């Protein structure tokens, strides 16, 4: 399915720039009933913060688990932008109609005001919420009602913003300089793009990860890719000459005899003209995407082993394994350069650290013979990095034409010689096929000269690191094919159309963004594990989860070490700005998020002295302790973990003043009657009994005037005294005017993807198509 | 000072060994070491002398590799290596007389030049040569 | 009597250094071998070095499994090489490395209290019988019982 | 073990070379290789067999 493994890379579709349409608010106003100084109600109500929702469960490890649930909320509600005018709706009551933020925002202008005791110092602060719009430093502001942890969020959303502003110059400079400076490819544009576009850059970062260290496997799966992507953007080889017609030539250059078997039958064997631009396409492709091949041939066919001495010429060695290499280099050197000069068969013995080539360079007394065998023992690419990417750039050489002058010089060396000790047939067998390549001698020239133009141009497009490492599973590269490739290229350049530049550059650049923004969002959830102590969450999820959302690799065959293995390696990196900064407000704020809402209470004191219960104005009577001051305190969801029940067995058989420190229920007792029957002490002994404390559900008091039978308080001069307090936090008042901000944005900008979809391109007429050296690629007759 | 030695030595040994004509097998080992050096010498800056009358000179290290695939060195290939072993003959030329300049009463042993004291690292342990003088 | 591992195995802690000379026996190049053979035993010592802390973590658990069990032996724990020996293959050790999770398994103590009552019920089995036969054999040849 | 026997086979590779292709991979099995391999070692090492 090598047509679904290009859907997978064609269809990467880049980050949807994700617009802000909420303010993210985590508290809201909320009006409670509120008492007096002993219990009586207070005639109003008092506006609070409370939580919108709350869904924070018992045991503290499920609320630390919680709060990384909001923390992914946050990452999923980041915005990429926001444009403030687009949520921003009228408060009905202001004196010049202004607009606030939100419809939330509004809805609390609208409560506040048309209540009825407000008090008029906050209901004339409403109607001065108004807009302040700067169309000249395009920056406007609305009023905003926001809790200081919500605004802390909504201040980071705004400040911290993606756009950069956009012209025609950074649509110049986003095309790759090794195009930007190309002669043969013309550009222009029809937009002026005005002062207010904005685009979002991708993220450009190299791998941080290497996986191209360890992770042979899934860098596999990413050279498949890679080729699979390379190969369709490669062109299609125009104007070959003609196959039944070069056919013909080559039958003509050899005699062929109906009645002899004879060896130069077999040089004509599948010669064709779709096997010269497989052969093309796979040695262009195979090179960009740095995945090593692999030789099929015959070992009679010899002229299969001189378009592999061309095939040396111009490919560095290393892009073959060294089993299909070495066996091709010993039939080279065994049936062509060692009969020449009387030589012996050379035994070659399998696992020699040496080539064959690479010990008939010594071995050999010719200069031209054995200059040209140097030439291809090392071979390799020079290691370059240009424009912050590697690129794995082929010899000077190699890219001018000029080491297939080198190698021709030194293959009529080849047919200057006698042949010693072999019969006269197997001279002319050779040196037919000699003539048969050297026919050819600029049509090689130029076809080196455009595989490595090419190579160039398509690897100018590549903005990953091209790490020359020998892949695992190696595909084939076959023989024939290249002396397919050799005869039949004719005069026609065919220099990649720049529309498929383009597209080619869009994909990696769609694909690389895509890697790099994944990288990002699991080292800020796995570091964001780790700083909360979460010791009971298995990781595989996340890594699991990190190959699901890179659309190449097949997950269910990636099994448990490769996934814990990338945890290992993806946690030594540091979080991005973003979500670290995003992480500190979390973490900073998570302490006061814990503690403001009902359904949960962190901690009780057992003291078992009479404690009064507290007053504030909400309630009535409490018993809410404000510290664990005072009190040794025994952390409940350890204790849960280790399973002892020893320590607190000892301190409630007994009675020793004791304070247990965890998340826990309450239950809101109400009465005073039932504060007069102890119901303190009750709810503990449960915990001897049955050896488990996730049944623990202390009580709350409210002793007020909604309460029945409250005349205990008012009639008989009672400050009311428990014998155990919960720890809870008192709710916050919502002052408004000290609630109230301004946001602060831009006005008005449009974002542009695709910054390619204005640049027109064109290219020169492949006549005059022209290399590095300011001279023309295939400048033959 | 190992590592000052060891450029000195791959020095002496590519001017007396890379010469024109001769065989690759017989600089095959000195050209890899060649090539360490200057892998290793790129990227980085230096400053001699500043004492007395020796002149302040700032050092700047942007070479590209020497060539590994002939069989008889060429001229051109004599030629582009004389000028690298030019440039870091003038090199370690300063730097040994900025370091025969110096002394110290506290701890003479160690090197006193900022030069030296640059190459005592392990950045440029893989410098190192043969120590046979 | 018991025979215990050193720490190093019951920490698992001997692991990173057989990973580390296995990773040295990967980037080692042979001689004289064939580069397919080469590349194949290089990438299948690959497989094992790559399983770093799954396979620290499979020889603690190993270690500590052997630990809870040890303590119900009551018995001496006497090495000697016995006649028939239960054949180990090394594809169930292949299977064991290749395929091991993180999850734990430690004896629940029912099952850990079982196995002492059957080692306990065997010792006194074996004790109460062997004062019998000492019994019977004293009295008699005290007895003058030579029939 | 379907995917570890992928994987163990996809990186060391026994098409390219030439002793047999499959007796080398008798490994993958998950209860009556690996389990039994824990429960022959720790029995082993208690009974002193």
């Amino acid at each position: 399915p090598k047509e679904s493994i290009l859907k997978k890379l064609e269809d990467i579709k880049p980050e949807q720039a994700k617009k802000q349409t909420k303010l993210f608010r985590i508290f809201e106003p909320k009006q409670l009933p509120i008492y007096r100084a002993n219990g009586e109600r207070e005639l109003r109500n008092r506006w609070y913060w409370k939580l919108k929702r709350d869904t924070l469960p018992d045991g503290d490890y499920d609320v630390r688990e919680y709060f990384l649930n909001l923390y992914d909320q946050v990452l999923m509600e980041m915005p990429d932008y926001l444009l403030l005018k687009d949520m921003a709706v009228e408060n009905k009551n202001s004196r010049d109609a202004g607009k606030v933020v939100d419809s939330e925002t509004a809805a609390i202008c609208d409560a506040i005001f048309q209540d009825e005791e407000t008090e008029g110092a906050v209901r004339r602060f409403i109607a001065e919420m108004r807009q302040r719009v700067q169309a000249d430093r395009n920056v406007v502001n609305y009023p905003s009602i926001l809790h200081p942890i919500d605004h802390a969020f909504n201040e980071y959303f705004l400040q911290h913003q993606l756009v950069e502003p956009l012209n025609n110059d950074i649509i110049f400079n986003y095309i790759p300089e090794r195009i930007r400076n190309d002669v043969n490819y013309i550009l222009n544009m029809d937009r002026n793009l005005p002062s207010t576009a904005r685009y979002i850059r991708p993220n450009l970062l190299q791998d941080r990860l290497n996986l191209h260290d360890n992770f042979e496997s899934l860098w596999d799966t990413i050279t498949t890719s890679n080729y699979i992507l390379a190969r369709s953007v490669v062109p299609d080889l125009k104007e070959l000459v003609s196959t039944e017609a070069q056919i013909q030539k080559m039958s003509q250059d050899l005699q062929l005899e109906a009645l002899t078997i004879q060896s130069e039958t077999q040089f004509l064997t599948g010669i064709n003209s779709q096997a010269a631009n497989d052969c093309f396409k796979t040695l262009i492709a195979a090179m960009l995407s740095q995945r090593t091949m692999s030789l099929d041939f015959v070992t009679t066919n010899y002229m299969s082993l001189i378009s592999g001495m061309w095939l040396l010429t111009v490919i560095p060695n290393d892009m073959f394994i060294r089993e299909s290499l070495v066996a091709c280099q010993l039939a080279i050197i065994n049936t062509i350069v060692y009969p020449a000069f009387g030589m012996q068969r050379m035994h070659y013995r399998n696992g020699d650290p040496q080539t064959p080539f690479q010990i008939a360079e010594q071995q050999i007394q010719n200069f031209q013979v054995a200059n040209w065998l140097h030439f291809v023992n090392y071979n390799q690419f020079r290691q370059v990095v240009i424009d912050g990417v590697l690129n794995q750039v082929l010899n000077d050489n190699i890219r001018n034409g000029h080491v297939v002058n080198q190698l021709m010089e030194a293959l009529m060396q080849l047919s200057r010689q006698q042949f010693p000790t072999m019969p006269v047939d197997y001279k002319r067998s050779i040196q037919r096929g000699i003539l048969l390549l050297s026919n050819r001698l600029g049509q090689l020239v130029d076809l080196t000269r455009l595989l490595s133009y090419n190579y160039e141009t398509l690897m100018a497009c590549i903005t990953m690191n091209m790490q020359h490492v020998q892949t695992l599973t190696t595909e084939k590269l076959q023989l024939t094919s290249v002396t397919s490739l050799c005869m039949l290229i004719g005069n026609a350049t065919v220099i990649p159309s720049p529309q498929t530049l383009f597209h080619y550059y869009n994909v990696n650049v769609n694909f690389h963004s895509n890697y790099n923004e994944r990288i990002n969002d699991a080292v800020a959830i796995i570091t964001a594990a780790n700083r909360l102590n979460l010791y009971q969450k298995k990781m595989k999820s996340i890594v699991e989860d990190f190959l699901k959302r890179l659309q190449i690799f097949d997950v269910a065959r990636v099994p448990d070490d490769q996934m814990y293995r990338l945890r290992d390696r993806l946690r030594l990196l540091p979080v991005e700005i973003r979500r670290l900064d995003i992480f500190n407000l979390i973490a900073m704020n998570m302490e006061q998020i814990e503690r403001a809402s009902d359904k949960i209470a962190q901690g009780v004191i057992i003291a078992y002295r009479d404690m009064q219960l507290e007053r504030d104005e909400m309630y009535g009577y409490v018993n809410i302790a404000r510290n664990l001051d005072g009190f040794q305190q025994i952390n409940l969801e350890e204790l849960m973990r280790s399973g002892d029940y020893a320590q607190i067995t000892n301190m409630l058989l007994n009675n020793q003043p004791v304070a247990l420190v965890g998340a826990l229920p309450f239950i809101t007792d109400s009465s005073v009657i039932s504060l007069i029957a102890k119901l303190d002490a009750t709810v503990f002994a449960q915990i001897v009994k049955l050896r488990k404390v996730d049944t623990l559900k202390p009580i709350l008091y409210k002793i007020n005037s909604d309460s029945n039978d409250f005349y205990l308080v008012a009639n008989y001069d009672w400050i009311p005294t428990s014998t155990t307090k919960v720890y809870k936090q008192v709710p916050q008042q919502f002052d408004f005017r000290a609630s109230m901000h301004m946001l602060t944005s831009n006005l008005t900008f449009t974002v542009y993807s695709d910054l390619l979809a204005f640049v027109s391109a064109d290219t020169v007429e492949p006549i005059n198509a022209v290399a590095f050296d300011n001279m023309r690629i295939m400048n033959e007759l | 000072m190992d590592v000052l030695y060891s450029l000195s030595k791959t020095l002496k040994d590519a001017r007396d060994k890379i010469v024109e004509g001769t065989l690759y097998s017989n600089v095959s080992d000195l050209i890899q070491q060649f090539n360490q050096m200057i892998i290793t010498m790129n990227g980085n800056e230096f400053q001699t002398g500043g004492i007395g009358n020796l002149p302040i000179r700032n050092w700047n290290f942007n070479f590209g590799l020497l060539g590994t695939t002939l069989l008889n060195l060429d001229a051109n290939y004599v030629e582009t290596a004389r000028n690298t072993i030019d440039y870091f003959v003038d090199f370690v030329d300063n730097v040994c007389m900025d370091e025969m300049v110096r002394e110290s009463q506290r701890n003479g042993i160690a090197p006193q030049s900022d030069s030296l004291r640059k190459l005592s690292a392990i950045k440029f342990k893989r410098i190192n040569f043969d120590n046979s003088s």
